[PDB]
RNA sequence: GAGGUGAAAUUCUUGGAUUUAUUGAAGACUAACUACUGCGAAAGCAUUUGCCAAGGACGUUUUCAUUAAUCAAGAACGUAGGGAUCGGGUGGUGUUUUUUUAAU
C-alpha cells in the first residue's frame, strides 16, 4: 500500500495541477470572449457544475 | 547549630556541630553517651556525646521526623533506635549494624510518642500518634508481627508506655493510664478548663514520678507510684 | 512595634496566649483529574478530623491555583495556570476537578506592545454537560512578511468579522464537547491553531490565546462521575484488634 | 519529595507583609508584617525589616514542614502604584537565601480597567 | 438506591469511650459480625465488612444474616432469579472478578488508562499536519461492551474499539473521495512508521474497511498496545461530509 | 518623525536585499507533501 | 545581544550559576548547579541583575546591582499623580529629562542613585533612602516646579548626603 | 498590630483590625491597544452585540437644470516641492491565500 499511495498520488497531483493551470489560462473563446475564472479555482468542470447548480 | 554544654564546673561549649536540617526532636539514651537528633528532612544523626561527633547518619527516611526513642540497657549488645515520622510510619534502626530492621507503614498522622521494652529477644514496642492509635508490636530481631491496637481517645503526645505492663498517654491535659493485653482506662487526670494540652511527659526515679510539661508554660508532678496503688 | 511608641487602648485587651494549631492541623494531598499527567500536585492543611464542623465538609469548597508546567512537566507553557476546585474528599486524597484557567499576567503584558491591534472575544456557552463557561480569547495582529509600513492595523470592520468567526468557532468547540474533553483539548493548545487556520483567510493574526475560562454554574455533584474521571476506589477494612 | 506553600508577599506602602499559606489559600501560616520586627514606626517598610520578617517566616515554615514556596508578589494595586516597591525584592532575596526552595515568581497586583 | 447499593462496608456509629445508645443498638443488632475499624482518614467507626460477589448483590447476604439473627434461625431465604440472570453476563477473566461486584468498571478504566498512554504518545510526536483532536468513540469507552475487555482478548468482535482523530482544518486536502481517503492512508502510514520507529513496545497493522460502502480504499490502522488492548484509528476530515453532499 | 522615516528607509533597504537574495537563489513523504 | 559578552562572565566565573538565552519565548533562564556553586542567594542576585538590565538600566549599572547586594530597584508611573493628559505628559518627561539629559544626570549625581525612564513609567535603582530622596524630588518636579528651585533642594539633599 | 506622614498624631483592632481564600450585591469607569491615527457643525467621542435612523469620501456614459454664496433679525445644540499615513477606486503580479457551501 506504500507503493500504491506513491503511484496514486504521483498521477493525481499531476492531473490536478494540469487541470488547475488549464482553467487558469483558458482565455480564448472562439468568438472573442474571455472566460472569467475567479482566483485559485481548480477546474473547468468545477465552475461548469457550479454554474449549473446556480440556476 | 548543635551544641553541648558539659553541666559540670567546665560549663564551656564542649562540642559544636553543623547539622543539616533545623531539627525539632532530640533524645539521649537511658544510659549516657548516645544522643540522637533528626532534622526536618529525612536524616537521623546519632552522636557519641563524650568525644562529640557523628557516629551514625541514617538518611533512610521520608518527610520531617517526629519523636523517637532509644533502647538502652547498660552493657548490652542490641542498641536500637525507634524513629517516628510525620507521614505515619515507624522505621526501626539498630546501631550495631546500621540497617533498617523493619519498615512499618500503618499510621495516618504524625507518629509522636513511641517506646521500646523487652518482656521475656522479645522487645515489644509501642507507637502512638496524633491519630488515636497506640499500636504495640512484638518486634522480634529477625522478623516481626503485630498484636492489639487498644485505641485511646486522645491525641497522644509522648505515650510513655510500659509502667508498673501499663501504658500512659497525654494530649488533652489528660494523663490516661491504660492496661495492656486488653483495653481499659483505669487512671486519668482531671480535664482542665483550658484548651491547652500535654507537650511532654518526663520520667523521674525509674518511671515512678511523672513531670508533665503543658502547652501552657507550666509543669506538674504526678506521683504515679502512689496514684496507681490508689479512681482519679 | 516597640516599647516607646504607644499603648493605643487596644493592647489592654488581653492576649489569649497560645493555641499551637499546627499540632492540631492535618495533611491531605491533592489528586488532579486524569486528563493531565502527574496528578499529585501537593499537600494542604485543613483541621483536626473531629465532629462539629468536621474536616470532610469544612473541605470540598476550596480551589488551588497550580501551574500547568507543574502539571505537565514541560516548560513550553510555564504560563497558563489553572484552578482546581477540590470537590470530593475520599480517604486522605482530595479528588479535584477543573474550575478555571488564567494566564500569568507577565505573559500577556509582554505580548501586548504598540503598533499592533489586539482583538478580544468572550462567550457564555453551555457545554454538553450543564457547566456554563465565560470562555475568553485574545488575538493579535501579525506584521505580515515583506511589509513596509509600521502600522499593521485592522480596519475595525475586519474586527467584527474576526470576532464573529472566533466566537462562532469556539462556541462550536465548546458545545461539541464535555468539560473533561474541553480540558484535554485546551491543554495541547489546539483551538488556538484552529482559530489561526480558520481565520488566516481574513487577516494574518499573530499569536492567539484563550487566557480565561470562568465557570459560572455547576450541574450537580455526581460522585460516580467524579470517581470515573480519576479511577475507582472502595474504602474497606482495617483490623480492629480490640 | 517536597511540599509547597504560597508566599503572597505584599509590598505595600509604609508596610510590608509576608505570610506563607498552603496552596489553597485558606490556612495561613505565620503572618508577619514589617511593623512587628523593627521598633521605630518610621521604617516599618524597611528592606531590613522585610528581610528579618521573611527570615522568621522561613524559620516557622521549616518548623511546620513546607520546603518550597511558590512566590507571588502583590503591590498595593487599585488606582495606586501598581508595581512592587523595594520591600518586595527585599523579602524575596531574604527567603530565597534562607534555605527555602523557590518556585514560580509572579505578579498578582490588581489592574483597574480605569476605575475612579 | 443504586449509588451505594453495593458498598461493601456499612459505616455505623462512631467510636468513643462512653459507649452511646446507638453504639449499643448496633452491637446488639449485629453482634458476631460487627467490628470497630479505623478508616484511612483516621476516624473510628463501628462497621461490618461484606465479602462482595459477582453472582449476588451483597444485600442478599445482608438480609440473610439480619433475618437469621432476628426473625428465625430457620427462616430460609430463597431467591434464584437474581442468581440465574445475574451471571448471564459473561464473567470476565480478570484478577478476582468473580469476587468483585457488577457495578465495578475497572476493566473499562484500565482500557482508558492504556488509551491515555497511547493518547500522549500520539500527541507528542510530529506530523506534517498535526492532530487537532483525537477522541474515542468505542463501545468500551461508552461502557456497553458485552464482555468486559480483558487484555490480550483477540477473538472478541468488540475487541478493536474505534478511536477517531481529526487533523487541523487545512485547505490543502485533495478534492475527490478516493484521493482524500488515500491521503488519510498516507497519514496513517506516517504515524505507524514513526510509532514503530520510536516506541517499539506498541505495534501496528492496517485493516481495510467495508462498512462505509462504495469506497474500498478506506483503511484504518489497529494498534496492539503492550497493556493488552487494541484500537482502531479512523481519520476524519473537514472535507468529508461536504464531499458526500457534493456527491 | 525623523526616526520614523529612518526606520522606513531601513525596512525598505532590508526588503530590497531580501528580494535580491530570493531572486538570485522518501516515498511516504512524497505522498505526504503539499500540507 | 550586544552586551551578552559582558553579561555572562559575571554570571559564570565571578558568580557561580549558569545561563541560557532561550529563543523559544525570548527570555533568559538561570540555573544554579548543585555540584560547585556556592552563595545560596546568588541565583536571586543574578536574576535581579538581568532584570535590571532588561528593565532599562545600563550593564555597568546592573553589575552595580549584582555586586553590593543592598541596592534595590523601585518603579512607578506618571499616571498615578495628576492624571497627565498626553500634552502635559510630554511636558512632564521633557521636564524630567531637562535638556540633553542634564536634570536627570543632576539627580543621578546628586542622590547617589541611577534612574531610567520609559514613556510613562520610570525606574530608580540605588540604596533605599536614596530611592526615597530621588522619588520625592522627581514627584515634586513632575508636579511641576522651577528647576532652579529643585537644584537648590538637591543642594540641600547633597548636604544631607555629605 | 493595622493606618497615615518629613516625623508624628487622630482613627480601627483579641466582639479578631490589616492580609489570605470562596462568593454575593451596589453603582461609576472603560487599564495596556493609544499613534502627531479615526469621527462629529462645535462642545466632545474609546468594552461586545443588535436595532433605529443619519452622515462623509469614493465610484458613476444616472437624474434635475442656476436651484449658488454672504451675513443683521431669528432658530437648534453646547510663493513651490517631497515623503509618510487614513478612507475609496484603477492597474500590475509574488507571497499570504486556497479548492463546488456563501462571501471577496
Amino acid at each position: 500500500l506504500k507503493e500504491d499511495i506513491h503511484t496514486h498520488m504521483a498521477i493525481f497531483e499531476q492531473r490536478e495541477a494540469q487541470a488547475q493551470e488549464d482553467v487558469q489560462s483558458s482565455i480564448v473563446d472562439e468568438d472573442g470572449f474571455t472566460l472569467v475564472v475567479g482566483k485559485n479555482t481548480k477546474s473547468l468542470n468545477s465552475i461548469r457544475k457550479k454554474i449549473l447548480n446556480k440556476n | 547549630q548543635l551544641l553541648k554544654i558539659f553541666h559540670l564546673k567546665t560549663g564551656k561549649v564542649v562540642r559544636s556541630m553543623k547539622i543539616s536540617s533545623p531539627s525539632y526532636i532530640l533524645d539521649a539514651d537511658s544510659t549516657s553517651t548516645l544522643l540522637a537528633v533528626g532534622g526536618t528532612d529525612g536524616s537521623i544523626i546519632v552522636v557519641d556525646i563524650e568525644n562529640g561527633y557523628i557516629t551514625h547518619s541514617f538518611k533512610g527516611h521520608g518527610g520531617t521526623i517526629s519523636s523517637l526513642k532509644f533502647y538502652g540497657q547498660l552493657n548490652s549488645k542490641i542498641w536500637l533506635l525507634a524513629s517516628g515520622d510525620t507521614n505515619g510510619m515507624v522505621k526501626v534502626w539498630d546501631l550495631v549494624k546500621r540497617k533498617c530492621l523493619h519498615t512499618l507503614q500503618e499510621h495516618t498522622s504524625a507518629v509522636r510518642g513511641l517506646d521500646i521494652i523487652e518482656v521475656p529477644p522479645s522487645l515489644n514496642l509501642l507507637s502512638g500518634g496524633r491519630d488515636d492509635i497506640i499500636n504495640l508490636w512484638d518486634f522480634n530481631m529477625k522478623k516481626k508481627c503485630k498484636l492489639l491496637k487498644t485505641l485511646p481517645v486522645n491525641q497522644q503526645v509522648e505515650s510513655c508506655g510500659f509502667l508498673k505492663i501499663i501504658y500512659t498517654a497525654g494530649g488533652d491535659a489528660i494523663f490516661q493510664l491504660i492496661d495492656s493485653e486488653s483495653g481499659s482506662v483505669l487512671k486519668r487526670t482531671n480535664k482542665p478548663i483550658e484548651e491547652l494540652f500535654i507537650i511532654g511527659v518526663l520520667p523521674i526515679l525509674s518511671n515512678s514520678q511523672m513531670f508533665l510539661v503543658l502547652s501552657d508554660q507550666t509543669l506538674q508532678l504526678i506521683n504515679v507510684e502512689e496514684d496507681l496503688k490508689n479512681t482519679i | 512595634v516597640g516599647k516607646n511608641k504607644r499603648l493605643s487602648k487596644g493592647k489592654k485587651g488581653q492576649k489569649k496566649r497560645v493555641v499551637d494549631p499546627f499540632t492540631r492541623k492535618e495533611w491531605f494531598d491533592i489528586k488532579a483529574p486524569s486528563t493531565f499527567e502527574n496528578r499529585n500536585v501537593g499537600k494542604t492543611l485543613v483541621n483536626k478530623s473531629t465532629g462539629l464542623k468536621s474536616a470532610s465538609d469544612a473541605l470540598k469548597g476550596r480551589v488551588v491555583e497550580v501551574c500547568l508546567a507543574d502539571l505537565q512537566g514541560s516548560e513550553d507553557h510555564s504560563f497558563r495556570k489553572i484552578k482546581l476546585r477540590v470537590d470530593e474528599v475520599q480517604g486522605k486524597n482530595l479528588l479535584t476537578n477543573f474550575h478555571g484557567m488564567d494566564f500569568t499576567t507577565d505573559k500577556l503584558r509582554s505580548m501586548v506592545r504598540k503598533w499592533q491591534t489586539l482583538i478580544e472575544a468572550n462567550v457564555t456557552v453551555k457545554t454538553s454537560d450543564d457547566y456554563v463557561l465565560r470562555i475568553f480569547a485574545i488575538a493579535f495582529t501579525r506584521k505580515q512578511a515583506n511589509q513596509v509600513k509600521r502600522h499593521s492595523y485592522a480596519q475595525s470592520s475586519h474586527i467584527r468579522a474576526i470576532r464573529k468567526v472566533i466566537s462562532e468557532i469556539l462556541t462550536k468547540e465548546v458545545q461539541g464537547s464535555t468539560l473533561a474533553q474541553l480540558t484535554s483539548k485546551l491543554i495541547p493548545e489546539v483551538i488556538n491553531k484552529e482559530i489561526e487556520n480558520a481565520t488566516k483567510d481574513i487577516f494574518p493574526l499573530q499569536n492567539i490565546h484563550v487566557r480565561k475560562v470562568k465557570l459560572l454554574k455547576q450541574p450537580k455533584f455526581d460522585v460516580g462521575a467524579l470517581m470515573a474521571l480519576h479511577g475507582e476506589g472502595s474504602g474497606e477494612e482495617k483490623g480492629k484488634k480490640v | 519529595s517536597q511540599v509547597f506553600g504560597v508566599a503572597r508577599i505584599y509590598a505595600s506602602f509604609n508596610d510590608t507583609f509576608v505570610h506563607v499559606t498552603d496552596l489553597s489559600g485558606k490556612e495561613t501560616i505565620a503572618r508577619v508584617t514589617g511593623g512587628m520586627k523593627v521598633k521605630a514606626d518610621r521604617d516599618e517598610s524597611s528592606p531590613y525589616a522585610a528581610m528579618l520578617a521573611a527570615q522568621d517566616v522561613a524559620a516557622k515554615c521549616k518548623e511546620v514542614g513546607i520546603t518550597a514556596v511558590h512566590v507571588k508578589i502583590r503591590a498595593t494595586g487599585g488606582t495606586r502604584t501598581k508595581t512592587p516597591g523595594p520591600g518586595g525584592q527585599a523579602a524575596l532575596r531574604a527567603l530565597a537565601r534562607s534555605g527555602l526552595r523557590i518556585g514560580r515568581i509572579e505578579d498578582v497586583t490588581p489592574v483597574p480597567s480605569d476605575s475612579t | 438506591n443504586p449509588s451505594e447499593c453495593d458498598k461493601l462496608v456499612t459505616k455505623g456509629p462512631a467510636h468513643s469511650e462512653t459507649m452511646s445508645t446507638e453504639a449499643a443498638v448496633f452491637k446488639n443488632f449485629w453482634g458476631i459480625k460487627s467490628s470497630l475499624r479505623r478508616f484511612k482518614d483516621g476516624s473510628i467507626t463501628h462497621c461490618c465488612v461484606w465479602s462482595t460477589s459477582s453472582s449476588e448483590p451483597i444485600i442478599s447476604s445482608i438480609v440473610n444474616f439480619a433475618l437469621q439473627k432476628h426473625v428465625s434461625k430457620k427462616a430460609q431465604i430463597s431467591n434464584e432469579t437474581i442468581k440465574k440472570f445475574h451471571n448471564f453476563l459473561p464473567l470476565p477473566n480478570l484478577p478476582s472478578s468473580a469476587k468483585t461486584s457488577v457495578l465495578n468498571l475497572s476493566s473499562f478504566f484500565n482500557l482508558k488508562k492504556s488509551f491515555d498512554d497511547l493518547y500522549k504518545i500520539i500527541f507528542q510526536m510530529k506530523l506534517p499536519l498535526s492532530v487537532k483532536s483525537i477522541l474515542p468513540v468505542g463501545s468500551a469507552f461508552r461502557y456497553t461492551s458485552l464482555c468486559q475487555p480483558v487484555p490480550f482478548a483477540y477473538s472478541d468482535p468488540d475487541f478493536f474499539q474505534d478511536v477517531i482523530l481529526e487533523f487541523e482544518t487545512s485547505p490543502k486536502w485533495p478534492d475527490e473521495i478516493t484521493s482524500l481517503e488515500k491521503a488519510k492512508t498516507a497519514f496513517l502510514l506516517k504515524i505507524q512508521e514513526e510509532l514503530s520507529a520510536n516506541s517499539s513496545t506498541y505495534r501496528s497493522f492496517f485493516s481495510r474497511d467495508e462498512s462505509i460502502p462504495y469506497n474500498l480504499e478506506i483503511v484504518t490502522l489497529n494498534i496492539l498496545t503492550p497493556e493488552g488492548y487494541g484500537f482502531k484509528f479512523r481519520v476524519l476530515t473537514e472535507r468529508d461530509e461536504i464531499l458526500y453532499l457534493r456527491a | 518623525t525623523q526616526n520614523v522615516i529612518d526606520e522606513r528607509k531601513l525596512r525598505v533597504q532590508k526588503q530590497l536585499d531580501k528580494e535580491k537574495n530570493i531572486r538570485k537563489r522518501d516515498v511516504i513523504e512524497e505522498a505526504l507533501s503539499r500540507f | 545581544r550586544n552586551s551578552w559578552t559582558k553579561i555572562y562572565p559575571p554570571l559564570v566565573e565571578h558568580l557561580k550559576l549558569q545561563v541560557r538565552m532561550n529563543l523559544k519565548t525570548k527570555s533568559v533562564e538561570l540555573r544554579t548547579n548543585p555540584k560547585f556553586t556556592t552563595d545560596p542567594g546568588a541565583l536571586q542576585k543574578g536574576a535581579d541583575f538581568i532584570k535590571a538590565f532588561t528593565l532599562g538600566f545600563d550593564l555597568d549599572d546592573s553589575i552595580a546591582l549584582l555586586r553590593l547586594d543592598d541596592l534595590y530597584i523601585e518603579t512607578f508611573e506618571v499616571k498615578d499623580v495628576k492624571t497627565l493628559t498626553g500634552d502635559h505628559l510630554s511636558r512632564a518627561i521633557g521636564r524630567i529629562a531637562g535638556k540633553d539629559g542634564k536634570t536627570k544626570f543632576a539627580i543621578e549625581n546628586a542622590t547617589r542613585t541611577r534612574i531610567v525612564l520609559a514613556d510613562s513609567k520610570i525606574h530608580i535603582l540605588g540604596g533605599f533612602t536614596h530611592i526615597r530622596m530621588a522619588r520625592e524630588s522627581v514627584v515634586s518636579l513632575i508636579l511641576g516646579s522651577p528647576p532652579g528651585k529643585v537644584y537648590g533642594n538637591l543642594r540641600t539633599v547633597a548636604s544631607r548626603l555629605k
